Protein backbone atom coordinates (compact mmCIF):
# COMPACT_ATOMS: atom_id res chain seq x y z
CA UNK A 1 0.00 0.00 0.00
CA UNK A 2 0.62 3.80 -0.12
CA UNK A 3 1.46 4.27 3.04
CA UNK A 4 5.16 3.10 4.47
CA UNK A 5 5.43 3.46 8.30
CA UNK A 6 9.35 2.93 8.57
CA UNK A 7 10.45 1.91 12.24
CA UNK A 8 13.32 4.08 13.75
CA UNK A 9 16.24 1.77 13.27
CA UNK A 10 15.19 0.57 10.36
CA UNK A 11 15.44 0.81 6.12
CA UNK A 12 13.92 -0.36 2.89
CA UNK A 13 15.60 -0.23 -0.90
CA UNK A 14 13.10 1.71 -2.35
CA UNK A 15 12.88 1.42 -6.54
CA UNK A 16 12.05 4.72 -8.19
CA UNK A 17 10.78 3.54 -11.79
CA UNK A 18 10.78 6.96 -13.05
CA UNK A 19 14.56 7.35 -12.55
CA UNK A 20 14.83 3.55 -12.99
CA UNK A 21 17.16 3.91 -9.72
CA UNK A 22 17.12 1.90 -6.34
CA UNK A 23 18.02 4.47 -3.29
CA UNK A 24 17.45 3.87 0.95
CA UNK A 25 14.80 5.17 3.25
CA UNK A 26 15.26 5.38 6.51
CA UNK A 27 14.86 7.16 9.95
CA UNK A 28 11.86 6.97 12.25
CA UNK A 29 9.44 8.65 9.13
CA UNK A 30 6.26 7.49 8.26
CA UNK A 31 7.31 8.23 4.77
CA UNK A 32 4.61 6.94 2.10
CA UNK A 33 6.01 5.65 -0.96
CA UNK A 34 4.67 7.56 -4.29
CA UNK A 35 3.14 5.38 -6.81
CA UNK A 36 5.85 5.70 -9.21
CA UNK A 37 8.14 4.15 -6.28
CA UNK A 38 8.00 0.70 -5.33
CA UNK A 39 8.86 -0.45 -2.17
CA UNK A 40 10.25 -4.25 -2.65
CA UNK A 41 10.19 -5.32 0.87
CA UNK A 42 9.04 -4.29 4.56
CA UNK A 43 11.34 -2.64 7.21
CA UNK A 44 14.42 -4.18 7.29
CA UNK A 45 17.00 -4.01 10.64
CA UNK A 46 19.27 -1.45 10.44
CA UNK A 47 22.65 -3.89 10.79
CA UNK A 48 23.71 -3.66 14.24
CA UNK A 49 27.82 -4.30 15.14
CA UNK A 50 28.56 -4.95 18.88
CA UNK A 51 31.84 -3.90 20.22
CA UNK A 52 34.42 -6.36 19.73
CA UNK A 53 32.86 -7.70 16.92
CA UNK A 54 33.46 -7.40 12.88
CA UNK A 55 31.49 -7.73 9.85
CA UNK A 56 32.31 -7.66 6.09
CA UNK A 57 30.11 -6.40 3.04
CA UNK A 58 30.46 -7.18 -0.85
CA UNK A 59 30.15 -4.38 -3.46
CA UNK A 60 30.64 -1.58 -0.73
CA UNK A 61 29.48 1.94 -1.63
CA UNK A 62 31.82 4.64 -2.42
CA UNK A 63 33.00 7.06 -0.09
CA UNK A 64 34.74 10.06 0.37
CA UNK A 65 37.38 11.82 2.20
CA UNK A 66 34.83 12.25 4.53
CA UNK A 67 33.76 9.02 4.21
CA UNK A 68 30.15 9.80 3.11
CA UNK A 69 27.99 7.91 0.91
CA UNK A 70 28.28 9.16 -2.54
CA UNK A 71 25.32 8.27 -4.65
CA UNK A 72 25.86 8.18 -8.59
CA UNK A 73 24.49 10.55 -10.70
CA UNK A 74 22.29 8.01 -11.74
CA UNK A 75 20.68 8.62 -7.76
CA UNK A 76 21.92 4.91 -7.55
CA UNK A 77 24.43 4.41 -4.55
CA UNK A 78 27.98 4.09 -6.05
CA UNK A 79 29.66 1.08 -5.50
CA UNK A 80 33.35 -0.49 -5.56
CA UNK A 81 32.16 -3.31 -6.77
CA UNK A 82 35.12 -6.45 -6.56
CA UNK A 83 36.37 -4.36 -3.19
CA UNK A 84 34.45 -5.48 -0.23
CA UNK A 85 34.54 -3.30 3.18
CA UNK A 86 35.40 -4.49 6.64
CA UNK A 87 33.48 -2.80 9.59
CA UNK A 88 34.04 -2.81 13.70
CA UNK A 89 32.04 -1.33 16.00
CA UNK A 90 29.70 1.61 15.72
CA UNK A 91 26.00 2.95 15.63
CA UNK A 92 23.91 0.82 13.39
CA UNK A 93 23.78 1.63 9.69
CA UNK A 94 21.58 0.77 6.98
CA UNK A 95 22.15 -1.31 4.11
CA UNK A 96 22.40 0.16 0.60
CA UNK A 97 21.12 -1.10 -2.83
CA UNK A 98 23.46 -3.38 -4.39
CA UNK A 99 25.48 -3.78 -1.57
CA UNK A 100 26.34 -7.74 -0.70
CA UNK A 101 26.47 -8.81 2.87
CA UNK A 102 28.94 -11.58 3.13
CA UNK A 103 29.84 -11.42 6.62
CA UNK A 104 27.79 -10.26 9.57
CA UNK A 105 27.90 -10.91 14.18
CA UNK A 106 31.20 -12.52 15.17
CA UNK A 107 33.48 -12.13 18.07
CA UNK A 108 36.93 -10.12 16.80
CA UNK A 109 39.80 -12.56 16.19
CA UNK A 110 41.53 -13.42 19.42
CA UNK A 111 44.47 -15.24 19.70
CA UNK A 112 46.65 -16.73 22.55
CA UNK A 113 49.61 -15.67 23.96
CA UNK A 114 51.29 -19.27 23.30
CA UNK A 115 49.70 -19.18 19.37
CA UNK A 116 49.68 -17.16 16.44
CA UNK A 117 47.97 -16.36 13.03
CA UNK A 118 49.45 -17.57 10.05
CA UNK A 119 47.83 -15.48 7.32
CA UNK A 120 48.76 -15.77 3.26
CA UNK A 121 47.88 -12.79 1.23
CA UNK A 122 45.50 -12.89 -1.32
CA UNK A 123 47.26 -10.12 -4.02
CA UNK A 124 49.16 -7.50 -2.96
CA UNK A 125 48.63 -4.75 -0.22
CA UNK A 126 50.20 -1.47 1.82
CA UNK A 127 50.86 -2.79 5.18
CA UNK A 128 50.35 -1.01 8.47
CA UNK A 129 53.96 -0.21 9.37
CA UNK A 130 53.81 0.65 5.37
CA UNK A 131 55.59 -2.54 4.25
CA UNK A 132 54.82 -3.97 0.94
CA UNK A 133 53.34 -7.18 1.11
CA UNK A 134 53.74 -10.02 -1.83
CA UNK A 135 51.04 -12.42 -2.09
CA UNK A 136 53.25 -15.37 -1.26
CA UNK A 137 54.16 -13.54 2.11
CA UNK A 138 53.20 -15.09 5.19
CA UNK A 139 51.92 -12.65 7.98
CA UNK A 140 52.69 -14.62 11.59
CA UNK A 141 50.34 -12.66 14.05
CA UNK A 142 51.87 -13.97 17.93
CA UNK A 143 50.74 -12.88 21.04
CA UNK A 144 47.60 -11.74 23.10
CA UNK A 145 45.75 -9.90 20.92
CA UNK A 146 42.09 -9.22 18.86
CA UNK A 147 43.70 -9.33 15.16
CA UNK A 148 41.72 -6.77 13.28
CA UNK A 149 40.65 -8.54 9.57
CA UNK A 150 41.52 -7.08 6.21
CA UNK A 151 40.52 -7.62 2.85
CA UNK A 152 43.15 -8.71 1.62
CA UNK A 153 44.08 -10.55 4.24
CA UNK A 154 43.58 -14.21 4.41
CA UNK A 155 43.89 -16.28 6.96
CA UNK A 156 45.60 -19.42 6.08
CA UNK A 157 45.37 -21.20 9.93
CA UNK A 158 46.55 -21.18 13.40
CA UNK A 159 49.47 -22.53 15.01
CA UNK A 160 50.17 -23.50 19.04
CA UNK A 161 53.70 -22.53 19.79
CA UNK A 162 55.76 -25.68 20.66
CA UNK A 163 56.37 -26.15 24.40
CA UNK A 164 60.26 -27.48 24.99
CA UNK A 165 61.16 -28.97 28.43
CA UNK A 166 64.42 -29.48 29.22
CA UNK A 167 66.89 -31.41 27.49
CA UNK A 168 65.50 -31.43 24.92
CA UNK A 169 64.92 -30.31 20.65
CA UNK B 1 16.71 10.76 19.26
CA UNK B 2 15.31 13.47 16.99
CA UNK B 3 13.08 10.98 15.56
CA UNK B 4 11.16 10.86 18.85
CA UNK B 5 12.75 7.80 19.72
CA UNK B 6 15.09 7.31 22.33
CA UNK B 7 18.65 7.23 21.09
CA UNK B 8 20.81 4.18 21.45
CA UNK B 9 24.13 3.11 21.99
CA UNK B 10 23.19 -0.26 20.18
CA UNK B 11 26.47 -2.88 20.51
CA UNK B 12 27.11 -0.83 24.10
CA UNK B 13 25.50 -2.61 26.73
CA UNK B 14 24.64 -1.27 30.21
CA UNK B 15 25.61 -2.67 33.90
CA UNK B 16 23.12 -1.62 36.98
CA UNK B 17 23.23 -2.23 40.70
CA UNK B 18 20.58 -1.00 43.62
CA UNK B 19 18.61 2.14 43.12
CA UNK B 20 15.07 3.18 42.35
CA UNK B 21 12.72 1.35 39.89
CA UNK B 22 12.82 2.13 36.32
CA UNK B 23 10.93 1.89 32.99
CA UNK B 24 12.29 0.20 30.43
CA UNK B 25 12.48 2.04 26.84
CA UNK B 26 12.04 0.79 23.50
CA UNK B 27 14.26 -0.84 21.13
CA UNK B 28 16.40 -1.75 24.91
CA UNK B 29 16.85 -5.70 25.13
CA UNK B 30 17.13 -6.95 28.52
CA UNK B 31 19.79 -9.57 28.68
CA UNK B 32 19.85 -10.04 32.60
CA UNK B 33 17.94 -9.26 36.12
CA UNK B 34 17.80 -10.02 39.09
CA UNK B 35 21.29 -12.05 40.57
CA UNK B 36 22.84 -11.34 43.85
CA UNK B 37 26.36 -9.50 43.17
CA UNK B 38 29.35 -11.64 42.43
CA UNK B 39 30.31 -12.66 46.11
CA UNK B 40 33.44 -14.87 46.75
CA UNK B 41 34.95 -16.27 49.93
CA UNK B 42 38.90 -15.36 51.03
CA UNK B 43 40.43 -18.64 50.27
CA UNK B 44 38.91 -18.11 46.48
CA UNK B 45 39.00 -15.88 43.54
CA UNK B 46 37.84 -15.22 40.26
CA UNK B 47 39.33 -15.57 36.80
CA UNK B 48 38.66 -13.20 34.27
CA UNK B 49 39.24 -12.69 30.62
CA UNK B 50 39.12 -9.84 28.68
CA UNK B 51 36.20 -9.74 26.22
CA UNK B 52 38.34 -6.31 24.62
CA UNK B 53 40.48 -3.86 25.38
CA UNK B 54 38.92 -1.37 27.76
CA UNK B 55 39.86 0.95 30.99
CA UNK B 56 40.91 -0.44 34.26
CA UNK B 57 39.52 1.45 37.64
CA UNK B 58 43.19 1.94 38.66
CA UNK B 59 43.83 3.81 35.15
CA UNK B 60 45.35 0.84 33.75
CA UNK B 61 44.92 -0.38 30.38
CA UNK B 62 43.82 -4.02 29.88
CA UNK B 63 44.60 -6.25 26.89
CA UNK B 64 41.93 -9.09 25.73
CA UNK B 65 44.83 -11.97 26.56
CA UNK B 66 45.19 -10.62 30.44
CA UNK B 67 43.74 -12.69 33.16
CA UNK B 68 42.10 -10.85 35.72
CA UNK B 69 42.28 -12.95 39.81
CA UNK B 70 40.19 -11.19 42.41
CA UNK B 71 40.60 -12.67 45.53
CA UNK B 72 39.83 -12.11 49.11
CA UNK B 73 36.37 -12.02 50.78
CA UNK B 74 34.21 -9.71 48.49
CA UNK B 75 31.52 -8.53 45.72
CA UNK B 76 32.90 -8.33 42.37
CA UNK B 77 31.79 -5.47 40.51
CA UNK B 78 30.83 -6.47 36.85
CA UNK B 79 32.01 -4.71 33.71
CA UNK B 80 30.33 -5.41 30.11
CA UNK B 81 33.67 -5.65 28.94
CA UNK B 82 34.97 -8.15 31.44
CA UNK B 83 33.77 -11.89 31.02
CA UNK B 84 33.59 -14.30 33.68
CA UNK B 85 35.95 -17.62 32.95
CA UNK B 86 36.13 -19.12 36.19
CA UNK B 87 36.43 -19.53 40.42
CA UNK B 88 39.72 -21.04 41.62
CA UNK B 89 40.06 -21.95 45.35
CA UNK B 90 42.87 -21.06 47.22
CA UNK B 91 44.92 -24.52 47.49
CA UNK B 92 45.86 -25.44 51.01
CA UNK B 93 49.49 -26.76 52.09
CA UNK B 94 49.97 -28.64 54.98
CA UNK B 95 53.45 -28.72 56.73
CA UNK B 96 56.25 -30.59 54.73
CA UNK B 97 54.03 -30.12 51.26
CA UNK B 98 55.07 -28.85 48.53
CA UNK B 99 52.33 -27.66 45.72
CA UNK B 100 53.29 -28.67 42.24
CA UNK B 101 52.31 -26.38 39.04
CA UNK B 102 53.10 -25.98 35.30
CA UNK B 103 53.33 -22.43 33.58
CA UNK B 104 50.71 -22.59 30.57
CA UNK B 105 52.46 -19.37 28.98
CA UNK B 106 55.68 -17.18 29.40
CA UNK B 107 55.49 -14.93 32.60
CA UNK B 108 56.70 -14.91 35.89
CA UNK B 109 55.78 -16.77 38.87
CA UNK B 110 55.41 -15.43 42.21
CA UNK B 111 59.08 -17.19 43.37
CA UNK B 112 60.34 -14.65 40.41
CA UNK B 113 61.92 -17.28 38.69
CA UNK B 114 61.36 -16.52 34.56
CA UNK B 115 58.86 -19.15 33.44
CA UNK B 116 59.04 -20.96 29.66
CA UNK B 117 55.99 -22.40 28.59
CA UNK B 118 55.54 -25.77 29.81
CA UNK B 119 57.78 -25.69 32.89
CA UNK B 120 57.00 -27.35 36.65
CA UNK B 121 57.96 -26.08 39.70
CA UNK B 122 57.16 -26.64 43.97
CA UNK B 123 55.54 -24.53 46.29
CA UNK B 124 57.52 -24.03 49.05
CA UNK B 125 54.49 -21.86 51.18
CA UNK B 126 53.06 -23.39 54.08
CA UNK B 127 48.92 -23.31 54.72
CA UNK B 128 46.76 -21.69 51.84
CA UNK B 129 47.68 -20.72 48.43
CA UNK B 130 45.99 -19.19 45.43
CA UNK B 131 47.54 -20.30 41.91
CA UNK B 132 48.46 -17.56 39.46
CA UNK B 133 46.44 -17.26 36.26
CA UNK B 134 48.91 -18.82 34.10
CA UNK B 135 49.79 -21.56 36.61
CA UNK B 136 47.55 -24.59 37.07
CA UNK B 137 46.92 -26.98 39.95
CA UNK B 138 48.43 -30.19 40.01
CA UNK B 139 48.86 -32.14 43.07
CA UNK B 140 49.81 -31.61 47.30
CA UNK B 141 53.51 -33.07 47.21
CA UNK B 142 54.69 -35.08 50.59
CA UNK B 143 58.12 -34.63 52.00
CA UNK B 144 58.97 -38.62 52.30
CA UNK B 145 59.72 -39.54 55.70
CA UNK B 146 63.66 -39.73 56.72
CA UNK B 147 64.11 -41.99 59.91
CA UNK C 1 -9.50 0.95 24.16
CA UNK C 2 -8.64 4.96 24.12
CA UNK C 3 -8.17 5.14 27.54
CA UNK C 4 -5.25 3.73 29.48
CA UNK C 5 -4.92 3.97 32.93
CA UNK C 6 -1.27 3.15 33.89
CA UNK C 7 -0.72 1.92 37.28
CA UNK C 8 1.79 4.37 39.58
CA UNK C 9 4.62 1.69 39.10
CA UNK C 10 4.29 0.81 35.65
CA UNK C 11 4.72 2.07 32.01
CA UNK C 12 4.04 1.54 28.29
CA UNK C 13 6.23 1.89 24.78
CA UNK C 14 3.53 3.94 23.09
CA UNK C 15 4.21 4.08 19.42
CA UNK C 16 2.76 7.20 17.57
CA UNK C 17 2.26 5.87 14.02
CA UNK C 18 2.33 10.14 13.00
CA UNK C 19 5.58 10.52 14.01
CA UNK C 20 6.41 6.56 13.53
CA UNK C 21 7.92 6.05 16.85
CA UNK C 22 7.87 4.73 19.79
CA UNK D 1 -7.39 5.83 1.34
CA UNK D 2 -3.95 7.13 3.04
CA UNK D 3 -2.85 8.89 -0.64
CA UNK D 4 -4.63 11.86 -1.44
CA UNK D 5 -3.51 13.37 -4.93
CA UNK D 6 -4.79 17.11 -4.75
CA UNK D 7 -5.56 18.76 -8.30
CA UNK D 8 -3.60 22.16 -8.17
CA UNK D 9 -6.49 24.94 -7.78
CA UNK D 10 -8.25 22.23 -5.53
CA UNK D 11 -8.33 22.15 -1.72
CA UNK D 12 -9.95 19.54 1.21
CA UNK D 13 -10.58 20.55 4.56
CA UNK D 14 -8.62 17.65 6.86
CA UNK D 15 -9.74 16.88 10.31
CA UNK D 16 -6.96 16.21 12.41
CA UNK D 17 -8.05 14.34 15.34
CA UNK D 18 -5.22 14.19 17.47
CA UNK D 19 -5.26 18.29 17.89
CA UNK D 20 -9.22 17.46 17.44
CA UNK D 21 -8.87 20.69 14.79
CA UNK D 22 -9.60 21.45 10.91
Amino acid sequence: EAIIRIPPYHYIHVLDQNSNVSRVEVGPKTYIRQDNERVLFAPVRMVTVPPRHYCIVANPVSRDTQSSVLFDITGQVRLRHADQEIRLAQDPFPLYPGEVLEKDITPLQVVLPNTALHLKALLDFEDKNGDKVMAGDEWLFEGPGTYIPQKEVEVVEIIQATVIKQNQA
Amino acid sequence: DITGQVRLRHADQEIRLAQDPFPLYPGEVLEKDITPLQVVLPNTALHLKALLDFEDKNGDKVMAGDEWLFEGPGTYIPQKEVEVVEIIQATVIKQNQALRLRARKECFDREGKGRVTGEEWLVRSVGAYLPAVFEEVLDLVDAVILT
